[PDB]
RNA sequence: GACUGUGUGGUGGAGUUGAUGCGAGUGAGAAUGCAGGCAUGAGUAGCGUGUGACGGGUGGGAAUCCCGUCCGCCGAUUAUCCAAGGGUUCCAGGGUCAAGUUUGUCUGCCCUGGGUGAGUCGGGUCCUAAGGCGAGGCCGACAGGCGUAGUCGAUGGGUAACCAGUUGAUAUUCUGGUACCGGCUUGUCACCGCAAGCUGCGGAGGGACGCAGUGAGGUAGCUCAU
RNA sequence: GUCCGAACCCACUUCAGUUGAAAAUGGAGGGGAUGAGUUGUGGAUAGGGGUGAAAGGCCAAUCAAACACCGUGAUAGCUGG
RNA sequence: AGUUGGUGAGCGAGCUGUGAUCCGGGGGUGUCCGAAUGGGGAAACCUGGAAUGUCCGGAGUAGUGUCCGGUGGCCCUGCCCUGAAUGUAUAGGGGUGUGGGUGGUAACGCGGGGAAGUGAAACAUCUUAGUACCCGUAGGAAGAGAAAACAAGUGUGAUUCCGUGAGUAGUGGCGAGCGAAAGCGGAGGAGGCUAAACCGUGUGUGUGUCAGGUGUUGCAUGUGCGGGGUUGUGGGGGCCUUGUGGUUCUGCUGCCGCAGGAUUGGCCAGUGAGAAAUGUUGCGUGAAGGUGAAGCGUCUGGGAAGGCGUACCGGAGUGGGUGAGAGUCCUGUAACUGUAAGCGUGGCACUGGUGUGGGGUUGCCCCGAGUAGCGUGGGACUCGUGGAAUUUCGCGUGAAUCUGGCGGGACCACCCGUCAAGCCUAAAUACUCCUUGGUGACCGAUAGUGGAUGAGUACCGUGAGGGAAGGGUGAAAA
C-alpha cells in the first residue's frame, strides 16, 4: 500500500513562548500536532521520533481567532496542542 | 529538486528510505521555521514536491503505468 | 385496496354531475377482492380484481 | 500564452515618450503586462530611496540595427529551424523551433 | 412659444456640430410616489433608580484613568460558583479614527502576541423514559401512513480522588503528598478438570422509586471564654 | 384544593410612564402561596387544522382562519397620479 | 524567457536555458460530510469486529492501549444446499457477489392528479384552464408512426412539424366565451418484425406401417426451441407445375425426392428499426499551435496616433491597445498551415459476420377473446347529452371469425375503404444548466442581473424565506 505513515507527521511544530519556556524547566514540552491524533498515537509517535521515555501526554484544543477586515470575518485555523512530560533525564531537543 | 526521472531508476527500497529521509528533512525544516530559524523557506516547499515526486514514481510502478524493475 | 396485483388496474378520476351540473371531483375503484391464492406451491393473499377473476387469470 | 517580440538583452531604440529617439539595452521585461525596462530611458523613484528606470510600453520601443553607419529601427519575423529537442529523461528527437530574424538586414 | 446665439468669458479634459431622413426607455410639481443628500423644530427635550469628597500620579489635555485616605451603599445578595445561551469578550502590551448617550490618558472597543492540560469532574465509549426512526411487513391511485424485530433518544439509573500549592492569564486537569478503578503482564499460593474455564443466551434476586408528619442520636456552622 | 405570611406564581386598585427605563412596565399597596401549585430539560398535537376550567382566547410582539412563497403585475363601476 | 494565481511587494527558490513558468491531452493523489453505504448521529462527528493468536494483511510494544490498508449498508436479481407447521411442497433459513438499483439535474418530453383569484359588470352551468402546482418517469430529444385511414365515386396513400383553410362550419346559462376538419402549399422523408395454420424437437405414454421393419415398428395428446408466415379488388398454410448459386458425400421419405453438411460465386445485404453483432487500411478538422504585408521627416505639445511633407502594404482599411484620433508601433486581421494525440469523429476498401422465388388450386386448415360491441356512471372530441357517430376510464354484460370484423356522424341496406384486440422504427419538431466564436438606431453604476466590489454576501427572520448599498487619482505611484 501507497503513502507511508510517519510518526512524524503527526507532531508538526513546537510551541516556542514564556508559558512553554517556564514550562521546559519541569521537563514539558509543547507541541502542535494533527488534530486527529490521541493521546497514545503521540506518545508512541514522540517516542519514536525523540528516542525518550514520556510519562503523561496531555491535550487540549485551541480554537483559532476570528477578526474581521476588509472581505469580511476571517477565521484562523483551530489546532490541536499535545503538552509532553518526559521523564526525569531524558530531555527533547527542539532547537 | 529530485528528478522523476533519476527516481525511475532506484529500486522500491531505497524509494522508500528516500521517502522517509524527506518527511524526516520536512519535520527538521518545521521545527527550524516554528523556533525562528530557516533562512532557507524555499526548501520547506520543495521537500514536499519531492516526497511527491517519489509518490509518483512508487505509485506508477504498483499501478503499472511504467514496468517496476 | 383500488389496486389489482395483476393486471395492475387502479382507480379513474372524474365528475360527480347533478342536476344543476355543479361538477365535484370523484374516484372509481376497481372491484378489488382479497382472496387466497395457491401459485406454484406459494399460499398467500392477493388483492386481484373481478375482471382477473373471471378471465381465471388468478390461481385460487 | 506566448512572449513579446522584445526579450532581454535586446538593443532597442524608443520611439514613443519622452525619451523618443534613445537607445539602449532591454534590463528586464514584464511579458504580462506588456511593458518593458530600457537601460538609462525612463529614470525616476521607487518604493534613503533608489532612484532607478520605470518601465515603458513594448510597443513603444523598437529593435535597432546598424546598417550604413546609422541606428536604424527594424522590426522582425521568424523562420522555422531544425533543431534536436531533449526530454527531462535525456532522449533526443527532431522538432522544430522558430528564429527571429530583423528586416532591413535581411 | 416650447426655447435659443455660429456672441463672449471661466471651469473642464475627449468628444461632438450643422442639413436631411430613421427610431424612441424623449420632457415631471404633486401619486400620505421610490432612493440619496440636506433643512425646520433647535443648540431645544433627553443623557436610562443612586453618593461622593479630598491628596498624589500619569498625561498635550483629567469631575469622569491609576494609587491612597476618608465617607457612603448592597449583603437571601450590588457576594461566590455553575447550567442554558454567547464565543475569545479572558491575560499582557501598544492605541484613541469609530463605539461608549459627556470627557477619557480609560474600556467588555481597535491592533499584535499569548492563554484553557483529566483513567476518577460533565457528556461519549454503558443503560433505558417520553418520543423519534424503523429490516421484513401491513395499509394506501401515486405521493405516502402505521408498525414488528431492532436502533436511537436525558431532563433520570450506573460508574474509580482528595487536601494543599503555583500563573499575568488554567487547574477534583498542572505540581507535592496520600488514594482508588479497569486492563496488560509478572513472582507466588491454593483449587478444578458425560465431566476446566471464557464468551454469548436468557431465569431469578437486585436496581426500584408516592405524599405528608413528628421525634431521637449526631455533625457542620455559629456564639462566648478568666 | 385549611389560615397569616416571604421566596415563587399572578395581576385587583391607584399614581407615574405614554417620542417610556419597557412595542404592556415601574412605585405603593393587592390575590394564591401543600396545591385543580409552580418551575427546568426534552418531547407530542399545524392552519378550515391544532389547542382551549370557553375570552373567538392562544398557535413566535396586530389570528372570526398563522406565516412564507407561488397563481400574480389577482380584481376594484372606487381614490390617487 | 522569464517564472513561484488574485486582492497586493520585497524574501528564499527554481529556469540558471539540462529549457522552467505557461498552453492542449492523458494519468497519480484525492482528509471529512453528502445517495453516504460497517453501526450510530445534532451533515462535515462519534464509534467499532463476542469469546479465540486475535475480522483479514502489515507496523509498533515484553504485553494491552496505538497506527496504516482492506472488508462487511439496504433492495431486486442469478446460482447452489436445506425445507417448517406438514403430506407434496412453499414460506423461511444458510453460502456466492452474478448482474442492476439507490442520489442529483436549468429548460424541453410522456403518463397521471388537479385549483382559485379572474371574466360573465352579481353567481352556480361555463370561463380562467387542463393553466399554477403536484406525482411517476425518460431521452438527447421524447411522444406519434406504416391504415380496423381519409375521400366521395375518378382519387390520395405511415407519422410528425409549419402555412392556409378560418376566427369559417359549428359550439355556448346560444351569455361571457370556445372553436374544427377535409382539401391545398411546404420541411422532412425508411419501413420493418412477430401470434397462429403447417414442419423438425420431452412428459400426464405404445397393444396397426420394396433396404428395412416390430405388440411397435416412432403411435395419442400439450410445453420449450428451430424453420415457415405476415397480408385485404384477402393473405398465408396445406396439395403441385417448377427453380437456388459448383460441390467433398451423410441421413429420412417410395435406392424418386427433402434436409445438416463444405476453403471456393453472389445477382445481393450489413453494424442499421430491419429476426444480429467482432479488426487492419483510407480525409479534413475542433482541442494548442505555426507563418503572417507595409513609414519615415518635421511642427506643436507632458506625450503624436494630430498638422504639414512625402513613401509603402492590401486575398490584410473588422476590431482593440499604445501618453491625444494608427492599415504600415503592438495585438492582431486576410490567406495559408500543423494537429503528436484524442473514447477521437465521419466515410471508403478489404478481412471477418448473415443470407432468394414465380404460375395453379379452396377440398380442407390458420389469421391476435373476456377482446370488439351493448348497458350504465364519468372524460376527450366544434359537439356543455344530444339525432351522438369517433375515442377513453370504473362497474356489469358479452361476440363473429372471411358466406367474417371495423369505418364512411344515430340506425339499416347496398357501395366504397379497411383488416382491431402484438411489437420496433431515422429525419423534418422542442429546449439550453453548460462549452467555443460572434453580434446589437440593448444598459452604462437609482441603469443593466438581486449581484461591475466579501452578493445570494452583510443584514433580517425560529424557520421556510426575504435581501441590500458601496465603480472612476494619474500616461506612469512618479
Ligand atoms: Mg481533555
Ligand atoms: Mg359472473
Ligand atoms: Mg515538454
Ligand atoms: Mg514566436
Ligand atoms: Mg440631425
Ligand atoms: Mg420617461
Ligand atoms: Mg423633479
Ligand atoms: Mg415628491
Ligand atoms: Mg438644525
Ligand atoms: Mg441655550
Ligand atoms: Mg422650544
Ligand atoms: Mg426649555
Ligand atoms: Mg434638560
Ligand atoms: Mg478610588
Ligand atoms: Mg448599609
Ligand atoms: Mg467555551
Ligand atoms: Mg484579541
Ligand atoms: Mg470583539
Ligand atoms: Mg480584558
Ligand atoms: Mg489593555
Ligand atoms: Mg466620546
Ligand atoms: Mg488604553
Ligand atoms: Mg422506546
Ligand atoms: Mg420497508
Ligand atoms: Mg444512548
Ligand atoms: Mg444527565
Ligand atoms: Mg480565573
Ligand atoms: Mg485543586
Ligand atoms: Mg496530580
Ligand atoms: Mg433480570
Ligand atoms: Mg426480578
Ligand atoms: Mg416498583
Ligand atoms: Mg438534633
Ligand atoms: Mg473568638
Ligand atoms: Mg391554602
Ligand atoms: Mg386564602
Ligand atoms: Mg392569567
Ligand atoms: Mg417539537
Ligand atoms: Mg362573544
Ligand atoms: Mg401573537
Ligand atoms: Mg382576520
Ligand atoms: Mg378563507
Ligand atoms: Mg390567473
Ligand atoms: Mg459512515
Ligand atoms: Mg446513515
Ligand atoms: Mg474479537
Ligand atoms: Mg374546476
Ligand atoms: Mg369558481
Ligand atoms: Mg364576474
Ligand atoms: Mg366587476
Ligand atoms: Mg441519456
Ligand atoms: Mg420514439
Ligand atoms: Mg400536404
Ligand atoms: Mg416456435
Ligand atoms: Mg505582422
Ligand atoms: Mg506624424
Ligand atoms: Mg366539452
Ligand atoms: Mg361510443
Ligand atoms: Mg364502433
Ligand atoms: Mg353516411
Ligand atoms: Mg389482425
Ligand atoms: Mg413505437
Ligand atoms: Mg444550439
Ligand atoms: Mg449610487
Ligand atoms: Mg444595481
Ligand atoms: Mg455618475
Ligand atoms: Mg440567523
Ligand atoms: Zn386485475
Amino acid at each position: 500500500e501507497l503513502k507511508i505513515r510517519d510518526p512524524r507527521d503527526i507532531i508538526l511544530a513546537p510551541v516556542v513562548s514564556e508559558k512553554s519556556y517556564g514550562l521546559l524547566d519541569q521537563n514539558t514540552y509543547t507541541f502542535v500536532v494533527k488534530p486527529t491524533a490521541n493521546k497514545t498515537e503521540i506518545k508512541i509517535a514522540i517516542e519514536q521520533i525523540f528516542g525518550v521515555k514520556v510519562t503523561s501526554v496531555n491535550t487540549m484544543n485551541r480554537k483559532g481567532k476570528v477578526r474581521r477586515t476588509r472581505t469580511g470575518v476571517g477565521k484562523r485555523p483551530d489546532t490541536k496542542r499535545a503538552i509532553v512530560t518526559v521523564a526525569e533525564g531524558d530531555r527533547i531537543d527542539i532547537f | 529538486k529530485l528528478s522523476a526521472a533519476e527516481l525511475r531508476q532506484l529500486s522500491g527500497e531505497e524509494l522508500r528510505n528516500k521517502v522517509r529521509e524527506l518527511k524526516e528533512e520536512l519535520f527538521g525544516l518545521r521545527f527550524q521555521s516554528a523556533t525562528g530559524q530557516l533562512e532557507n523557506t524555499a526548501r520547506l516547499r520543495e521537500v514536499r514536491k519531492d516526497i511527491a515526486r517519489v509518490y509518483t514514481v512508487l505509485q506508477e510502478r504498483n499501478l503499472n503505468i511504467v514496468d517496476d524493475p | 385496496a383500488a389496486v389489482c396485483d395483476i393486471c395492475a388496474k387502479r382507480p379513474g378520476f372524474g365528475h360527480n354531475v347533478p342536476w344543476s351540473k355543479k361538477k365535484t371531483n370523484r374516484r372509481w375503484s376497481p372491484n378489488i377482492q382479497r382472496v387466497r391464492v395457491v401459485e406454484n406451491g406459494t399460499h398467500k393473499r392477493m388483492n386481484v380484481c373481478t375482471s382477473c377473476l373471471k378471465a381465471g387469470r388468478v390461481s385460487r | 500564452m506566448k512572449s513579446l517580440k522584445i526579450k532581454k538583452g535586446d538593443r532597442v531604440k524608443v520611439i514613443a515618450g519622452n525619451d523618443k529617439g534613445a537607445i539602449g539595452e532591454v534590463l528586464s521585461v514584464d511579458p504580462a503586462r506588456e511593458r518593458v525596462v530600457v537601460e538609462g530611458v525612463n529614470i525616476r523613484k521607487h518604493h534613503g530611496i533608489i532612484s532607478s528606470e520605470a518601465p515603458i510600453h513594448v510597443s513603444n520601443v523598437q529593435l535597432v540595427t546598424k546598417i550604413d553607419g546609422k541606428d536604424v529601427v527594424t522590426r522582425v519575423g521568424y523562420r522555422r529551424v531544425d533543431v534536436t529537442k531533449r526530454r527531462p529523461d535525456g532522449s533526443e528527437y527532431a522538432a522544430q523551433r522558430s528564429v527571429r530574424y530583423l528586416k532591413k538586414e535581411e
